[PDB]
């Protein structure tokens, strides 16, 4: 079918090459390999009762489709692992209740997305999407844990014989209510291969698109706030504190080498003129909106650095990107204005540009 | 004395003369640099 | 004496077949202003050992002795090791020494042809020899030595001197726990046995065949601390010898004070054991808290005994260990406590 | 056959062992379930479906044993295994809870569900196990710092706490090397190395040394150069003056250290003015020499 292992080995390889080629001290979310082998720990799809009635044959169908929807393999009914970011292609008992099979086929988008989501979580485990993307994987595991609580209730019901294929489909519709919330963002993060704040902009887009869908809208507004918190670390370092941070160098500002020698060597400065470029690809919507004032502010933070003051304004806070634009801009702009003011104070003090001009009078 | 332990150390060295006069110098705690110069000189004869 | 160069270095020039050159007279002069009452050998001894092993054509014996010489913990083995490594560096110096020595070896050869470890025995020889040594040092005095009756009453400390053919896995774990608890108290197991210490040892276990392979593997961790504790009791008795010393007695008593902690933990687990609420994994979790500490405690005891540490021997071993017990912060502090206390025995 | 026996084998793998009926596929360091297990092949595949546990739990056990193998692995390296011991204690408590849940129901599904977080923690430990490959001294510090800016605080916060944990051993050694001038690593993994063969005049430059081969993941090039300079001033007191004088928190230890370095430099300069009399030697060499 589609490509997932190949898609990963190509897109992730390209992203890792891009992050390490331009590291220059910048990190990149490199993933380990010690538990990738010894397979059968990841989550892909790991008795002939056709003569059993539609309830009984659908019982075996649902028993196997619990594994299939869990991204596992059942007893007779099993789904061949679907190539690409997907689940598995159903192959159930041909003498099982074909009507129950079709009903589960309707609920089957849940499994087709479920093995795909396991693969997507493993692609996030391929951390090169970013360290913040690795913190994203934590929320992904939490959602998988909530789904696992639901699945444990289902398993207990099945062990007690209280689980029916139709009841499973009805709950899967409630499960699909949150799966459609997630599927879109999962695809946007994985397939889009957004690098740095490219994903941050895609996250804002996902928030604005899945708004209203509480399972997606809340997880997107809160994801924007949380990423702003990782963005708060990275920025409060580079913009507020002026101590540039490169957990993936995926920030909205390209840490162009502030070269003091080239600043005082040629016509174009490097510390003063190339203090830091802008990485317009790894920038969010609100993060870039604050970046508008924070570029001069980030220039002033680098200026404070060169003044021996790679430090923050009294508040190193970065406006946490939430559904509110002011929540993602006004605090960052305040930090930027404070950085510009601190640079003004440093210039009126240590830089002594006016005193230099007065002595360059004679 | 530890003449037996000196022979144990010599067999540990696994060479080809107890040489414990040098172990006496070790008891005096002679320095490695002067010891190396002395070894080279005694080798030359 | 002050002119011991005449006995050593001058005879080094003569006997070494080195009469030309300076011989070992100027070498005597070089070592004379370089011979200190103390030792100042601070050096990357690991680096010197690596260099020696690198130049060791037969590095097996070289590395083995690099460990064995520390068994006695003799005086300044580092200088000899460095000398053995740096002399291998100069083949010309080595070949010249070979000229100085092998010819005399041939002369001597021509002139020649013309015309098991029982803890009981190893400790009894040590006790008798140390009694004689303390008598010699006394030079006409008695001794608050341990009694003959102290040596008698074998297993004077009460030392560590069941059909499970088809036991259920839970019953097997319970019976194994009972056996291991008896071993921890220095008692026999339920379905398995434990031969006594093969001299310097604890109890050489003999696992039950019915003990599960998984069960035997889990018990394997316990057996280390068990042998450690048994040998620790034996070593405490050894340090309790007046021949070991009054300071050795103080060290043994401090160990006994912590040994109470060992029996305390034995009883703490026995609380759940009598309650029947323990488990093999739960036991392993509790043992891990101090199973390593058992071997850590036996470590310094074996260091003193193996070095036969009399006088500042065990003191220096202890202080070095305290300087190295870091990482095991618990042992870094416990050995410091023992040092601070037992200093007063000599301090 | 007995599928719940696989839960026992899983617990054994968690301890780094194979069950009585589910052997360990040591070639992958994973589980090798019995193919003769005449049971639901679905159950066998699903039991495999979490079997990569041994591939970390047993491999990390081997790594910890190797960390305990070297007697010169560094006392700080032992403190690294001490934090490994703390993690092992947490895992032992988790395995005890697992046995408690295994006392007579639950299912393998709940085992994996509960194990998912335990698997995440074990993967976190295995990650650091890789980032400690043969790294020694400050090289080891940097290899540990290989996950400095990592996300997913389940491992990133742990990395930060561990760095605070183990810095204190190295920090204490370095503080002794600065204030007390204590740096005598026989293993010779200390960034502030020393040369114990320099007579006072040459010791002023050779009493200490800069073992750049192991430089801390935190001690910067400046925090090592100025540190060696402060140690050299302390050694100048130690040999030229023949005396000694009085002198985690990482982001601001440097400022206080530089304050103490300047203070100690001034103190050493004043003691040189009194004792060394370099000025009097120059006065003699000018009025007479």
């Amino acid at each position: 079918g589609p490509t997932w292992q190949q898609s990963l080995e190509l897109t992730r390889k390209m992203l890792r090459d891009k992050q390490s080629k331009k590291n220059s001290g910048q990190r990149l979310p490199v993933l380990p390999a010690w538990v990738y082998e010894r397979p059968a720990l990841l989550g892909d799809f790991l008795v002939p009762i056709g003569s059993l009635p539609l309830a009984s044959q659908e019982a075996a169908v649902v028993e196997d489709l619990l594994y299939v929807l869990v991204g596992v393999d059942g007893r007779y009914i099993s789904a061949q692992p679907l190539t690409g970011r997907q689940g598995r292609t159903f192959l159930v008992d041909p003498n099982l209740d074909l009507s129950i099979r079709e009903l589960v086929s309707r609920i089957l988008p849940v499994a087709a997305s479920y093995s795909t989501v396991t693969r997507f979580i493993e692609e996030k485990s391929s951390f090169e999407y970013g360290q913040v993307n690795h913190a994203l994987a934590a929320a992904m595991r939490t959602l998988v844990k909530e789904y696992l609580v639901l699945v444990t209730q289902l398993e207990q019901l099945q062990r007690q014989g209280l689980l029916s294929l139709q009841k499973l489909w009805f709950y899967i519709q409630p499960a699909m209510r949150s799966l459609d919330i997630l599927a879109s963002l999962a695809t946007s993060v994985d397939k889009g291969e957004c690098i740095g704040g490219a994903t941050l902009s895609l996250l804002h887009d996902r928030s604005f698109s899945y708004t209203g869908d509480s399972q997606a809208q809340e997880l997107c507004l809160h994801l924007t706030k949380a990423a702003s918190t990782p963005y708060f670390e990275i920025l409060e370092k580079w913009i507020y504190r002026g101590i540039i941070d490169d957990p993936y160098s995926e920030f909205m500002v390209e840490e162009h080498e502030l070269r003091k020698e080239k600043i005082q060597e040629d016509y174009n400065d490097k510390y003063w003129d190339q203090r830091y470029t802008v990485v317009q690809r790894q920038i969010p919507s609100f993060l870039q909106k604050m970046a508008g004032k924070v570029l001069s502010t980030g220039k002033y933070l680098n200026v404070v650095r060169e003044c021996g003051h790679d430090v923050t304004c009294p508040v190193a806070k970065e406006v946490v990107y939430t559904l509110k634009e002011r929540a993602y801009v006004e605090q960052i702009e305040k930090a930027f204005s404070y950085a510009s003011k601190v640079l003004l104070d440093f210039l009126m003090g240590e830089k002594e540009l006016l005193a230099h001009l007065r002595s360059i009078k004679r | 004395a530890e003449e037996t332990e000196l022979f144990e150390l010599a067999q540990a060295a696994g060479g080809a003369e107890v040489f414990k006069i040098l172990v006496d110098l070790l008891k005096l705690n002679v320095a490695p640099l002067a010891v190396f110069q002395m070894l080279k000189s005694m080798c030359a004869g | 004496s002050e002119f011991r160069i005449h006995h050593d270095v001058n005879e080094l020039l003569s006997l070494l077949r080195v009469h030309g050159g300076d011989g070992a007279e100027v070498y005597i002069d070089l070592l004379q202003k370089n011979r200190t009452p103390y030792v100042t050998t601070t050096v990357s001894a690991h680096s010197a050992k690596v260099k020696i092993a690198e130049f060791s054509r037969t590095p097996e014996d070289f590395l083995k002795k690099y460990d064995e010489l520390k068994s006695k913990n003799t005086r300044n083995l580092d200088p000899l090791v460095y000398l053995l490594s740096k002399l291998m560096e100069d083949r010309e110096t080595l070949q010249y020494l070979q000229q100085n020595a092998k010819e005399r070896a041939e002369l001597a050869a021509s002139a020649a042809a013309s015309s098991g470890p029982t803890w009981q025995q190893s400790l009894e020889l040590t006790r008798k020899m140390l009694r004689d040594k303390q008598s010699k040092k006394n030079s006409g005095q008695r001794l608050p030595v341990l009694p003959a009756w102290v040596y008698e009453r074998p297993a004077l400390l009460g030392d560590f001197l069941v059909p499970i053919g088809s036991l259920p896995l839970a019953s097997q774990e319970a019976a194994v726990v009972e056996d291991l608890l008896y071993v921890l108290v220095g008692v026999d197991g339920r379905y398995i046995s434990a031969q006594p210490l093969t001299g310097r040892q604890g109890r050489t276990f003999l696992v039950d065949p019915n003990l599960d392979l998984s069960i035997r593997e889990l018990v394997s961790r316990i057996l280390p601390v068990a042998a450690s504790y048994s040998t620790v009791t034996r070593f405490i008795e050894e340090k309790s010898s007046f021949e070991y010393g009054q300071v050795n007695h103080a060290l043994a008593a401090a160990m006994r004070t912590l040994v109470k902690e060992y029996l305390v933990l034995v009883t703490q687990l026995e609380q759940l054991q009598r309650q029947g609420l323990l488990s093999l994994q739960k036991l392993w979790f509790y043992i891990q808290p101090a199973m390593r500490s058992l071997d850590i405690l036996a470590s310094l005891a074996t260091s003193v005994d193996k070095g036969e540490c009399i006088g500042g021997a065990t003191l220096s071993l202890l202080h070095d260990r305290s300087f190295s017990y870091t990482g095991d912060s618990q042992a870094q502090e416990l050995c410091l406590h023992l040092t601070k206390a037992a200093s007063t025995p000599y301090f | 056959v007995t599928e719940a026996a696989l839960v026992r084998d899983i617990l054994y793998v968690f301890q780094g062992i194979d069950g009585k009926h589910v052997k360990m596929s040591n070639a992958d360091n994973c589980y090798t379930v019995e193919g003769k297990a005449n049971l639901s092949k679905s159950l066998r595949d699903t039991a495999v479906r979490l079997a990569e546990l041994g591939w970390l739990h047993n491999k990390i056990r081997k790594y910890t044993d190797q960390r305990s193998l070297d007697r010169s692995f560094g006392l700080v390296g032992q403190s690294f295994c001490a934090a490994l011991h703390q993690e092992l204690r947490e895992y032992y408590r988790l395995l005890s809870v697992l046995h408690s849940q295994l006392q007579l129901s639950l299912t393998l599904r709940r085992l994996l569900v509960w194990t998912y977080d335990p698997k995440m923690r074990l993967k976190t430990l295995a990650a650091l196990v890789d980032h400690c490959q043969g790294r020694k001294g400050g090289e080891l510090a940097s290899a540990v710092h290989a996950y400095t800016k990592t996300g997913d605080p389940y491992a990133r916060s742990l990395v930060q706490h561990i760095l605070s944990l183990v810095s204190h051993p190295v920090l204490s050694f370095l503080y002794r090397w600065i204030y007390d001038g204590e740096l005598e690593d026989t293993y010779h993994e200390f960034f502030v190395a020393s040369d114990p063969a320099v007579k006072a005049d040459r010791l002023w430059h050779d009493k200490y040394a800069l073992r750049k081969p192991m430089i801390p993941s935190f001690m910067t090039m400046d925090q090592c150069r100025k540190v060696l300079l402060i140690g050299k001033s302390i050694n100048f007191l130690h040999q030229v003056c023949h005396d000694q004088t009085p002198t985690d928190l990482e982001n601001a230890f440097q400022g206080k250290i530089d304050a103490a370095y300047f203070e100690t430099s001034k103190y050493l300069l004043d003691v040189l003015n009194k004792k060394y009399s370099l000025l009097d030697h120059m006065q003699a060499m000018r009025r007479y020499l």
